[PDB]
RNA sequence: GGAGUAUGGUCGCAAGGCUGAAAAAUUGACGGAAGGGCACCACCAGGGGUGGAGC
RNA sequence: AUCCCUUAACGAGGAACAAUUGGAGGGCAAGUCUGGUGCCAGCAGCCGCGGUAAUUCCAGCUCCAAUAGCGUAUAUU
């Protein structure tokens, strides 16, 4: 019982953990890279 | 029982009822 | 990086022997001899399973 | 040991100040004068059972007549999975028993000012035989629907955002026979934990009172009654409002075990005016009564008649969450905050809560003219345990 | 950003608190709220043991990162009026 | 006095079965990793389904 | 000096002055704050006491002792407060070691592990090691030789190997408190480098734990030994020529 | 001659890079000119 | 700049309770009697277990 | 008064009269984490059984650039 039970907790525990920080990184890297290329876009034109 | 244990490894103080 | 760490992160890590009441058995086998080890049983297996076919 | 009360009023009030500042206190005669049922109540020592769940390191004793309960409190940690559950997103299983006649607001509302203080997030999920989501005759508890439309928005005042509050009911239901039973079940998420709830003010005069939205619900009656119910208040408050709009809720039936049987047969209705000017809400319900089956057009017009009567009376907060608002501010930081009280809003649960602050450390409050201003100075406690990082 | 080199900023939250991995890009990263213009902008604190000395609340200098996340464009230079690198070589004690 | 004694056999990072007592794992509550799944039990809501 | 776990430190917190003994954990790799037996050298761990409660981002110092005659820099370590509680989680490692017994190809039979059957059928399916980094699994416990097992490993482990089971027993940090009243007068716990040149103990020392120089001969392994069937049975294009 | 063939990869391996961004530039500037 | 492929957000629909747990067929439903085929879950001829004591 | 110029006497063996700033790379455990059709791979690793007056270990790892100077960010030219 406690392997099925420790098995189940470290797959929902893995998942929720993956998922969490595909989220926090994709957000980070996409508001980040969408203010370099503005800035990128800002000094070109000078 | 023991899934209740499990999850409270550390958990320091209860309701003491007396009744 | 490798300028971003120190000299205490670069100090290796010492490898453990075996048991002084246990040394009449050999050598303990750490990852590296059983990586030999491995890699000599699979390559006899190979020829062994290759002659089989034959 | 140390803090001594008496009484068996505002037990749950004393309780959660004693876990918030940290004071160890002492109740003693509950019931002396009851001789057929001394000694505490089922749902007291239900949510005695919930407060030694959610926290941790907390003794509670409650002595052999049952008339006294002494109460070292400890830390509130939530649902945290090395003590309390397996799982961080786990919701903390509570039961409460078939012989408990308050409604779950009883248990929800301590609860609710209690869980911006913890380490973790609280995710308690009320199950069991007596779960009343309903407003009680009782001490006339607030419905579900009342509760989070009426009281945490005050959260959302303070701070604590309601981005992350999730009550959500699954199943709904009244008391049933007599005021015994329930059935239906809810789960609360509190993912929002602040350090110190921001002092706010409310000052300015709440005047041009703008809309009336309500839910009106029926959980084993035929779905015209809320209908019924619609036209019963809205030809109340027609006489004074272009828009009130009443929700519409209907449930089958809760069914709880012995074999198990349908329970918890009902309906009631729950109206909330909102002002124009700022989070100033005025709220009223009105529940059947669990035998006696009056005419749904009455209990439309009776909750129409206390929500004319709340919104005559309050300065700017309701008596039903004035003691929160003002427990709230108690708890924020070191200065002072401003609440809006009317002179009829004033009542022996309020003065009851300042003599509570006064025993256990609080500042005492300055009462001036403006309907009159309550000045609260915070204590600056905060929450003890939260992982900064 | 601005017209300025250097940036201030408050150290709103480690992001990435919580990652697995030790000298991943989203444990190195920051979200800090910078002074002047009021935006939450995000950094790259130059080491996993040197993220230990960046603490919330705490004024952080930042300028541009010129070389896992590709695209945070800032890294945290000074904090708190202390050089960053000079905490992490322990040259220097902060002043809180 | 504590602090001066010898580790207990818990606290000893590596416990031989010469240094404790006999059933002295029975008493303990220590977590660990398993390998491979386990077989489900065949209960009767499975049956059912 | 570096400050051992376990010994008293006089911590500077608050308004208060108290001494009391630490407990120093690693967040290993933020799974499960595994217990130190030092302090790392240049690294923040965490420590974990029992004294007064304060609010945390609180920094404070921690001195050894208020002594005058302190040839070098009375303070020892510095800090802030990261968060408080009841009851906490700090885990040290405790290795069941044992030695093999017999060696078949995967299944060996180990001994000196356990003392009974009733401790194995507890550690039944339990992730067993050896040294060399072969993985295994405690399978069934053997009847005859009482406390001995069966445990299927993942190839062919030798006699020499050490076979061993990675528990986690969970430590808890003593609940002392002295306060440093010093107008008054206080009595000061000592280290335990004090204690030991006082009452005349020497420090624990294996020899077995002492590291040493390893003289690894050079691996040279046995030809191939084809057997005679096969060796017969072969055809003429791959038949074996040995004179 | 491993340590040559490892430092012969990572400038291939930079090489690649550069080919790619290059060709990145040069197909953004033409892809304005078909357009 | 064009064309694909992904990833994560945001929005809109889905997302309103004559309600309150446990048919098809001119082709379908069920049989009976007769006659076949097969079977160490049948007959026939034998053999062998288990079941008595202990682990 | 100082500095300068004159100037008797001391004033070098590394464990010092104690060269820095960057970049690239190798080697390491009875340690830890993650993936999976055994022994593999990846991220990494001040954290190892004991031990702090204990240890003498890659004993001071290898290479490149500037050197009393050197790096980073942004604007850029």
């Amino acid at each position: 019982f406690i392997r099925r039970e420790q098995l189940r907790i470290k797959k929902e525990k893995d998942e929720a953990y993956e998922k969490k920080f595909k989220r926090i990184i994709a957000e980070i890297q996409n508001e980040e890279g969408r203010a370099a290329n503005e800035y990128a876009r800002e000094k070109a034109a000078r | 029982t023991i899934l209740v244990e499990m999850q409270r490894r550390n958990k320091v103080g209860g309701i003491i009822d007396r009744r | 990086m490798s300028s971003l760490r120190h000299a205490i992160q670069r100090r290796a890590h010492k490898e453990r022997a075996q048991p002084l009441e246990r040394q009449r058995l050999g050598i303990l086998e750490k990852k590296k001899d059983y990586r030999l080890r491995a890699r000599d049983y699979k390559k006899k297996q190979a020829v062994l399973k290759s002659l089989r076919q034959k | 040991e140390f803090l001594r009360f008496t009484g068996h009023r505002a037990f749950t009030q004393r309780l959660v100040l004693a876990t918030l500042y940290g004071r160890p206190i002492h109740i003693s005669k509950i019931r002396s004068s009851s001789a057929t049922n001394p000694g505490l109540a089922p749902h007291e020592i239900s949510f005695l059972r919930l407060l030694e769940s959610v926290t941790n390191g907390s003794i509670i004793d409650v002595s052999y007549s049952g008339t006294t309960i002494t109460y070292q409190p400890g830390l509130i940690t939530g649902t945290v999975p090395g003590m309390n559950a397996s799982l961080s997103s786990d919701a903390i299983e509570h039961v409460i028993p078939a012989t408990n006649t308050r409604g779950i607001t009883y248990f929800l509302i301590p609860l609710a000012l209690l869980a911006p203080f913890s380490k973790a997030h609280l995710n308690v999920r009320f199950t069991g035989p007596g779960v009343i989501t309903s407003a009680t005759h009782g001490a006339r508890d607030l419905s579900i629907d009342t509760f989070r439309t009426a009281v945490l928005p005050l959260y959302g005042l303070f701070g604590i955002p309601p981005a992350r509050i999730e009550l959500r009911v699954l199943q709904r239901s009244c008391a049933g026979p007599g005021g015994k039973g329930g059935g239906g079940i809810v789960e609360m998420r509190f993912a929002s934990q602040v350090r110190l709830p921001k002092t706010l003010h409310l000052n300015r005069r709440p005047g041009k009172v703008r809309r009336i939205r309500g839910v009106a619900y029926c959980t084993g009656v035929a779905a015209s009654h809320n209908n019924r119910m619609i036209t019963a208040a809205r030809g109340v408050l027609n006489q004074l409002v272009s828009d009130v709009h009443i929700a519409a809720q209907y449930d089958p039936a809760p069914l709880v075990a012995e074999q198990k049987k349908k329970t918890g047969i009902g309906f009631g209705l729950s109206l909330v005016a909102e002002t124009s000017a700022e989070g100033v809400i005025y709220a009223a319900d009105e529940v059947a009564p669990p035998e006696g089956g009056v005419v749904p057009e009455d209990i439309g017009e009776k909750c129409a008649y206390q929500l004319l009567d709340v919104i005559a009376q309050g300065g700017c907060v309701m008596a039903a969450s004035a003691p929160t608002v003002l427990t709230l501010m108690a708890m924020g930081s070191e200065d002072v905050g401003r609440l809006r009280l009317g002179r009829r809003v004033v009542s022996p649960e309020l003065l009851e809560l300042a003599r509570d602050l006064k025993a256990f450390g609080a500042a005492s409050w300055g009462i001036r003219d403006a309907d009159l201003i309550v000045s609260v100075k915070g204590t600056g406690v905060g929450n003890v345990g939260r992982k900064v990082a | 950003f601005g017209g300025s080199s250097h940036a201030k900023g408050i150290v709103l939250e480690k992001v990435g608190v919580e990652a697995k991995q030790p000298n991943s890009a989203i444990r190195k990263c920051v979200r800090v709220q910078l002074i002047k213009n009021g935006k939450k902008v995000t950094a790259f604190v130059p080491n996993d043991g040197c993220l230990n000395f960046v603490d919330e609340n705490d004024e952080v200098l930042l300028a541009g990162f010129g070389r896992d996340i590709p695209g945070v464009r800032f890294k945290v230079v000074k904090v708190s009026g202390v050089g960053l690198l000079a905490l992490w070589k322990e040259k220097k004690e902060k002043p809180r | 006095a504590e602090l001066v004694a010898k580790r207990a056999w818990t606290l000893a990072g590596e416990a031989t079965a010469a240094d404790r007592p006999v059933n002295s794992l029975l008493g303990e509550d220590m977590e660990f990793d398993h390998v491979g799944k386990p077989v489900p039990v065949v209960t009767e809501e499975v049956s059912e389904s | 000096k570096i400050l051992k776990t376990g010994d008293p430190l006089i911590f500077s917190l608050g308004w208060r002055r108290f001494q009391t003994l630490p407990i120093y954990s690693i967040w290993d790799n933020r799974t499960r704050n595994r217990m130190l037996k030092y302090t790392p050298e240049h690294m923040h761990c965490f420590g974990t006491f029992w004294g007064p409660l304060i609010a945390p981002n609180t920094s404070f110092c921690c001195f050894q002792s208020f002594s005058a005659s302190n040839p070098g820099f009375r303070i020892a370590a510095t800090g802030t407060v990261l968060s408080v509680d009841e009851s906490t989680e700090i885990v040290k490692k405790l290795k069941l070691v044992g030695t093999p017994w017999k060696i078949f190809k995967n299944t060996a039979f180990i001994k000196d592990m356990f003392n009974s059957s009733l401790e194995i059928a507890k550690f039944e399916g339990a992730a067993i090691r050896t040294v060399s980094g072969i993985r295994g699994q405690i399978k069934r416990a053997l009847s005859k030789p009482e406390g001995y097992f069966r445990a299927t490993f993942e190839d062919k482990i030798l006699l020499s190997d050490i076979v061993i089971l990675k528990a986690w027993y969970p430590v808890k940090p003593k609940q002392f408190y002295n306060p440093a009243t010093n107008l008054i007068g206080w009595q000061s716990m000592r280290l335990t480098g004090e204690i030991r040149r006082a009452e005349n103990i020497p420090t624990p020392q294996n020899p077995n734990s002492t590291y040493r120089k390893i003289e690894r001969p050079e691996r040279h392994f046995n030809p191939l030994r084809v057997p005679k069937n096969l060796a017969a049975e072969l055809p003429f294009k791959s038949q074996i020529v040995q004179t | 001659r491993e340590k040559l063939k490892k430092e012969l990869a990572e400038i291939e391996e930079r090489r690649r890079e550069k080919q790619k961004k290059e060709k990145k530039e040069f197909w953004e500037r033409e892809g304005k000119k078909r357009k």
